[PDB]
C-alpha cells in the first residue's frame, strides 16, 4: 500500500426500475387498420405451424 | 496416442462421424425412462424426426 | 465402414424364428398403425451427448 | 408452404437511399430468424462485419450457414419484403453484385462473405442506423481461389514479420493479394492482422498434413523423378531441370504394389474428409442463366 | 388413395392437380429378416438401427 | 409435374439398333437439357467421351457433376422417351452394365465415368452417326477400390517403361488385377499398357496425384512451422512428433518464398480438385434391390 505515481477516475452506471406515468391527450393520432390473416407455414413430419 | 498406441500403418485411424437425420431446433430431446424388467433406463426422445442417412467422415 | 445406418424402428412382427423388421429410411419417421401415434427416436442418455450446450 | 418475411423499419429512410436499395432487388443476404416479422438488426451481415472490429472472414463463413439466406423482392419506404431459402424449394434470383462476376448456365454458385471490399457490400441506412452488408457471390470455380489465397496469407504473412527483403511482402502481395477473372484483375482486401478462427482452421489442415506425410506412395515419387528428367511436360515445368532434393532422401527402398496399395486405400480416406474443411459455406445450383436478363434460377 | 400422385389427394378428383403442396414427401420403408434370438422383442419403437453388411454371397437374413 | 422427355431421331433406327437399346432400357442416362423436346446430339457422353480426342478422366468428372441425369422408359423405330431424375422422388432402375457387379440392398450407389472399355458404354447408331455413351453405376465401396487400383496401374505401368529395374509387372497384375467386394470376386481388365504420356483417362488423374505428393512434404512443412504460436490446437505437438525423419530435416531456406509460394499455392489447387474427386461424384441412395428383377427402388 504505497503510492504509484498517479490516481485514478473511477465511472460506473446503475440502474433504477422506475415505474412511469403516461399522458396522451384526446385525438392525438390517426391510425388505420388492415384485415388479418392465418397463413401456413413449415409442415414438419407431425406438426404444421400456421 | 501416448499409452497403448504411438504408431503403425493401418492402426493410424480414429474414429468416423455419420449424420442421422434433421430434427427441429428449440425443442425435442425431452428425457425419459425405459422400463423393462424391473429396471428402468434414461433416455432421451427427439421429435418429428426425419431420417436422412449420409456417409462416415473420418475424424483425425 | 461395413456398417450402415438404416433408421429408426417403425414395425415390428414378432415370430419364433425369423422375425420381420421395418423401419423408415428418408423420410418422415411416421408410424403405420391403424390409429396414429407420434414416433419419437430414442437414444440412451448415457450415450446422447448435446455438442451446443458443451460449447456454450 | 408460405416464405415470407416482413422486416420493419423503426424510421423513414431518405429518397437517396430507397433508391441504392432497389439496385439491390434479387439479391440475397441472410437473416438471423425464421419469423414472419423481423427488424432490421438481425437482416444485413452488419453485425459480425463491423467498422469498429476486424474482420475475421472464417467468423463470417461461420455466420452464413448458420443463419438462413432470402432474396430480397420488395422496397419501400418503411420496409424490405423477403422469401426465404429453405432446402426443398426453387428459387428465381438475379446478378447484382458489384465486382462483377459472370455467371454460366448450369452452373454451381457459393456464397461468402464481402472478400473484395466493404464498401462494395454495404448500403448505409443514416436514417436508420444501420449499414445493410450483403454478400458476395461467385462461381464454385472462382470462390474455391479466392477462399484459398486468404487462408495462405493468414499463414505467409505470419511467417515474414518485417523483413526488409524487397522479393518478401512484393511477392507475397502480388501472388494472393489479386485473383484475375476474364479481361480483369480484382483485388482482394486482405487483413492486416491475420486473428483468430482463421489460424485455427490451418490448425486443422495441418493435422491432415501430418498424416497424410506418412503414408505416401513410392511409386508416386519414382514417378516424378524420372519425368523431371526424361520427358518435357508443362505441368513439370514448374519444377525446372533441378528435382526436389527430399524425394530422393525420402524415397530410397525399391517399390512393392502390395504396399503402396494399402498406402493408398488409407490415404484416400482422408482426402474424402479433407473435402469437408474446404466447402466451408452454403452452395447453391443453377439451371438456367440469362446473359441479358441477369436472373438465374437457382435451387 | 388410388390418385396419381404420390400423395394421397382427398375427395377423389376434386380438389386434384395441385401437386405442389408442402412439398410433403411419403416415407421409404425398408424390410429386414432377422433372426428372432438376435433383436430382443422389447424394443422402443423409433430406436435407431445398424446393419452389418454381412460376406458370405446369396444369404437371406 | 411432368418429367417425361421426348428425344426425337433424324432417321429411322434399323432393326438391329432397337434390340441394342432395348437391352439397355433401365439405366441412366445424362441430359444436355431439361426441356421436354430434345436432339439426339444431347443424350450421350459422346461429347465428352469421343472417338476423335483424347478422353479425360477429370472432364467427365465435372460434366456428370452438373448435368441432368435420366431413365429410358421406351424406344420407338424413331423417338427415345426418358424421365428426369430430380429431388424428393423415388425411381426404380435396373443394372445393364457390360462389366457386371453385384449391387445390394440399402446401399449407396455411385455414378462414375466410364473407366473400363468403351465398347461396354456405348451403343452405336449408325443411322443417325451418332454413338450413345452411358455412365457406369457402381456401389460406392466398389468404385473405390475400382479408382486407387486403376490409379495405382497407371502410375506402375509408366514406371517400368523408364527402368525396367524398378517394378516387375507380374506382381503388379495380380494385385491390381482384382476387386473382391461382400464375398464375390470381380476380376477387372486394364488398359494395356498404355506407353506413351498423353493417350489415356487416367494420365491427368495420376499426375495431379503424382505432383500433389512431391509438394505435400515441402508445404506442409512450412505449415507446423509457421502456425507454431502462444496457444495452438493442442493436438499440434503430438502429430508433428509422427512425421519422418527425413521431412523434419528439411531447410526452408533452399526455396525463396517466391519459389516456395509458387509450389504450395499449385498444390493447394491440385489437393482440392483432389478431395471432391474421390468422393465419386453425384451418388444414388437405395432401399431395396432384387437380384431376378435387377430392380433397385433409389431416391
Amino acid at each position: 500500500k504505497i503510492h504509484p505515481g498517479v490516481a485514478m477516475t473511477v465511472v460506473r452506471t446503475d440502474e433504477i426500475l422506475s415505474e412511469n406515468i403516461l399522458f396522451s391527450s384526446r385525438a392525438s393520432t390517426s391510425m388505420f387498420i388492415g384485415t388479418p390473416n392465418v397463413s401456413r407455414r413449415e409442415a414438419r413430419v407431425d406438426a404444421v405451424t400456421f | 496416442y501416448a499409452v497403448v498406441q504411438p504408431l503403425h500403418i493401418e492402426e493410424l485411424t480414429f474414429g468416423a462421424v455419420a449424420c442421422l437425420g434433421t430434427f427441429s431446433a428449440t425443442d425435442g430431446w425431452r428425457r425419459s425412462a425405459f422400463n423393462y424388467r424391473g429396471s428402468s433406463l434414461p433416455v432421451v426422445e427427439i421429435d418429428s424426426f426425419y431420417s436422412n442417412v449420409s456417409d462416415w467422415e473420418v475424424i483425425l | 465402414n461395413f456398417i450402415t445406418p438404416v433408421g429408426p424402428l417403425v414395425e415390428n412382427i414378432k415370430s419364433t424364428y425369423l422375425n420381420k423388421i421395418t423401419t423408415v429410411v428418408h423420410g418422415p419417421v411416421v408410424s403405420k398403425a391403424i390409429p396414429r401415434s407420434t414416433v419419437k427416436v430414442t437414444v440412451p442418455q448415457e450415450a446422447f451427448v448435446d455438442l451446443d450446450a458443451w460449447l456454450s | 408452404m408460405d416464405l415470407k418475411v416482413v422486416v420493419s423499419l423503426s424510421s423513414r429512410l431518405y429518397t437517396d437511399e430507397i433508391a441504392k436499395m432497389q439496385q439491390r432487388i434479387g439479391c440475397i443476404l441472410p437473416l438471423a430468424s425464421t419469423h414472419g416479422t423481423q427488424n432490421v438488426q438481425g437482416l444485413g451481415l452488419g453485425q459480425v462485419y463491423s467498422l469498429e472490429t476486424v474482420p475475421d472472414y472464417v467468423s463470417m463463413y461461420n455466420y452464413l450457414s448458420d443463419c438462413t439466406l432470402a432474396v430480397l423482392d420488395e422496397v419501400s419506404v418503411d420496409s424490405l419484403i423477403l422469401t426465404k431459402i429453405v432446402p426443398g424449394q426453387t428459387y428465381a434470383i438475379k446478378n447484382k453484385y458489384q465486382p462483377f462476376f459472370q455467371w454460366h448456365g448450369t452452373g454451381s454458385l457459393s456464397v461468402m462473405p464481402p472478400v473484395f471490399g466493404r464498401e462494395h457490400a454495404t448500403v448505409k441506412l443514416e436514417s436508420n442506423d444501420v449499414d445493410i452488408v450483403f454478400p458476395m457471390v461467385l462461381p464454385t470455380p472462382i470462390a474455391e481461389e479466392v477462399l484459398q489465397k486468404i487462408l495462405l496469407f493468414n499463414v505467409y504473412s505470419r511467417v515474414v514479420m518485417q523483413a526488409p527483403g524487397n522479393a518478401d511482402m512484393l511477392d507475397v502481395h502480388m501472388h494472393l493479394g489479386s485473383v484475375s477473372y476474364l479481361g480483369h484483375h480484382y483485388e482482394l482486401a486482405l487483413p492486416e492482422v491475420p486473428g483468430p478462427l482463421g489460424l485455427a482452421l490451418l490448425d486443422n489442415l495441418s493435422l491432415y498434413f501430418c498424416i497424410m506425410v506418412t503414408l505416401l506412395p513410392r511409386a508416386s515419387m519414382r514417378l516424378v523423378r524420372g519425368l523431371i528428367r526424361h520427358e518435357h511436360h508443362d505441368l513439370l515445368n514448374l519444377f525446372q531441370e533441378m528435382v526436389p532434393d527430399e524425394i530422393a532422401r525420402i524415397d530410397l527402398d525399391d517399390l512393392s504394389v502390395a504396399d503402396d496399395l494399402s498406402r493408398m486405400r488409407v490415404m484416400m480416406t482422408y482426402l474424402q474428409s479433407l473435402a469437408s474443411l474446404f466447402n466451408l459455406g452454403p452452395r447453391l445450383a443453377t439451371a438456367a442463366y440469362s446473359q441479358e436478363t441477369l436472373t438465374a434460377t437457382c435451387w | 388413395l388410388l390418385a396419381p400422385g404420390e400423395v394421397a389427394v382427398a375427395g377423389g378428383g376434386s380438389g386434384g392437380g395441385s401437386f405442389s403442396w408442402s412439398g410433403w414427401r411419403p416415407p421409404v420403408f425398408g424390410d429386414f429378416l432377422i433372426h428372432a434370438s438376435s433383436f430382443n422383442n422389447a424394443e422402443a419403437t423409433g430406436t435407431p438401427l445398424f446393419q452389418f453388411k454381412q460376406s458370405d454371397p446369396f444369404s437371406g437374413v
